[PDB]
Order: C-alpha cells, then structure tokens, then sequence
C-alpha cells in the first residue's frame, strides 16, 4: 500500500509560520511528483503546492509567496512551510501523488489560525 | 537509484495520472450532455 | 494509418472467462500505454484497463479484480483476460492508444454474457 | 529498440494526449459558462 | 544540451502541465455540481 | 520571465499565406512543448497547432491540413505557416507553453484576411 503520514500542524497565531511534514512509504519522493492539498470545513478540497520529480515548484494563488514545498529524499518525507498565516488558512492539510488521489488519503494535519 | 530509473518511474507517473484525467473528464462530458438535454428538451 | 484489429469476444456463460486481442499496426505496444474501452448498447464508452509503457497497470471500479490487462511485444498485441464474467459486461470492447481516440476507433469485439 | 527510444516514445504520446485534454477542457469550459449564463439571466 | 536534459525539460513540463490540467477539473467538478444541484432542488 | 514576442501577421488576402513567428526568452523550444492559439473578437481562445519536444505535431480541425507548425532551435523560435487563409482565420495568434497558459500571454500578432 502507499502510506502517508501528515504531521506539523496545531494551533499557530495570524502571522505565525509552521512547517507540514508528510512521511511516506511505499514509492519514492525522489521519482514522484508530490502535492500538499487542504480541505476546509464544508468545502472541497483545494490543490496548495506541487514538486515535481526534478523538483520545480507550483503554488495556488491563495499561497501567494507564503508557502515552500520541498522534500528529504533520505527520509522520503515531503514538507510544507507556511509563513505569515491567515485564519483563512484553517484547514486539514493532506499530502498526495496525484495518481492515488481517486484511491486513499491520510488523516491530514489539521491547522488552525487564531488572530 | 540512476538517473534513468527516476525518469521511467516519472513517465510512469505521468502516464497512470493522465488515464485517469481522461476517466474524469468522460464522467464530467456526461454530466455536462445531461445538463445540455435537460435545458434543451421541449 | 494506426490499425487496431480486436478479437476474441463472441457469446460466453456467466461466470465464464474471455480473453480478447488487440493486434496492433502503426506503433508500438511496448513504447505507448495502451487502453481497453467497452461500450454497451446506448451508453457512453467507458475505460475499462489501462497498461502503461513500463507495464503499470489500473482498472475500472466494473472490473474488481477479474480483469487482467497484458501485451506481447513481439505480437504488437494487447490482451484483456476476463474472468467471472457477468451479463452487466455485455458491450462491445475497444482498444485505443490515448493520443488517437479522438481520431479512429477500430470495429471492436462483441462480447455477450447470458446467464 | 532501446530504453531510450521507450521513454522517448512515452514522452511524445504523453505531450500530444496533454495537448488533446486540454482541447477538451477548454470545449467544456465553454459549455459549462454557457449553461452558467442561461441560469443567472435575468 | 544533451538528450537526457531534453527528456527531463519535457517530463518537468508535462508534471507541471499535468497538476493545472486537475486543478482546471477541480474547479470545473465544482461547478457542474453546483449546476446538479440546482437543477435538483425542491 | 518567460518572454513569447509574435510575429509575421498583417492583412492578407483570402487564399494567401502567412509565416508568423514567435521568438522565445526564457525557456528552451527544444526542451519543451510549445503551443499555438487563436482569438477571433468575442470568442473564446482555440488551440491551432502544438508541437512536441521531440518534434509531433497535432492541428486544430480548422487547419485541415493548412497550417505547419515548426520551429528553430537556434533561434529558439516557433513558427506557424499558413496556407490558403480564409477569412474565418482572422483572429489574433498567440504562442504559449501548457505550463504558462494559466500565467502570461504575449501581446499576440493580429491576422487579418480579406476577400
């Protein structure tokens, strides 16, 4: 199976930073592009950031320079920093590959934004 | 783990996720024909 | 042209098993993911397998497990085995490479399942 | 044939299906902000 | 400009390519059902 | 940046040829896939003609066999060639990459053909 394990979030203060981590197993980081998604109460899912195998970057508007993607092909751990936070980031967080996201998802991080 | 063997599971990847953009986009089309014959019927 | 020659349907028991041909001319089953489709009487084509170039493979929710998609690369063949067939398989089978089913469809293979 | 004409050959059929699913993205597109325009009328 | 660097600027291209294409159809998923719903409600 | 800087439009007349240009800065014609569109006033943007990094191409229905994408790699310039032009082809062309379309647009080159 492919398995995904979200940590790093919690309760954080507008302005505040916190840094997601996504461990994986069952395929490589290093071979796969990878995507941080977030999920708000009530709404779908919202795509936040890509790496791709050769580790160019993408984020969603709503990042607007706030939000780094990287990734530890060591660890084969995915990360997700996010600075200056809003309370319209509260959320779950999710990390995927986009050939599985019709067939499993983790539990998520949730993230929280207190002004 | 080469150079080579990151490209394959790469193209590998890409090819899974477009068969199932297709997939989607097909159950969209429908939706969208039946949406179309709903505004369109006598 | 491509040529698609698909073979190997005709009218099986419920329960049965099938495996269809897909004889291939034009381009190469072992460098292009190739695709089975089927399409019951007035109803949209649906995919039913899918074997990528590095010999991945995904399937239809339809197929659960009794669909084996496969190729030989010498033969420029793909074969779809189909076991614990049921009368809800019944369609005509198809198959196609992505990049041309915009463009041709072969005359397929009928299959008929009866209980 | 060698690996290198396999991936090749992947690469060249990936890009021309993207191209072709983006085709039809954009005709959907259409559609829908068609269908969206006939129920917000006034 | 080898071809390896060719094959890994198009495989970079088409992942890019590939997360807008979903993107494209998350939004689009959202408003055909926005439209179901509408046209479903009592 | 990506720079896409077009070229080669004018008024032509109907059953008349045009060679436009799109020189690029930025990213690498050999390297990636590169597009060209169509806007004629009031309607929306339409796929002409695309090239692959390893040199396919795909037309439009509405080329049928017209239109001849190609492109100079040490120049790092795509060209469309068009034959036989219609007025139904007046429109503004533009030159993109799939990955910048969501991003940038050039100014584009106007075409305009008359009978």
């Amino acid at each position: 199976q492919v398995q995904l394990q979200e940590s790093g979030g919690g309760l954080v203060q507008a302005g505040g930073s916190l840094r997601l981590s996504c461990a994986v197993s069952g395929i490589r980081v290093n071979v796969n592009a990878m995507y941080w998604y977030r999920q708000a109460p009530g709404k779908q899912r919202e795509l936040v950031a890509i790496i791709t195998t050769f580790g160019s970057t993408n984020y969603a508007d709503s990042a607007k320079g706030r939000f780094t993607i990287s990734r530890d092909n060591t660890k084969n751990t995915v990360y997700l920093q996010m600075d200056n936070l809003k309370p319209e980031d509260t959320a779950v967080y999710y990390c995927n590959a986009p050939q599985f996201t019709d067939r499993y998802w983790g539990q998520g991080t949730q993230v929280t934004v207190s002004s | 783990l080469s150079l080579l063997d990151k490209i394959i599971g790469a193209v590998d990847q890409i090819q899974l996720t477009q068969a199932q953009l297709e997939e989607r986009q097909a159950e969209m089309e429908g939706a969208v024909q039946s949406i179309q014959g709903e505004l369109s019927k006598l």
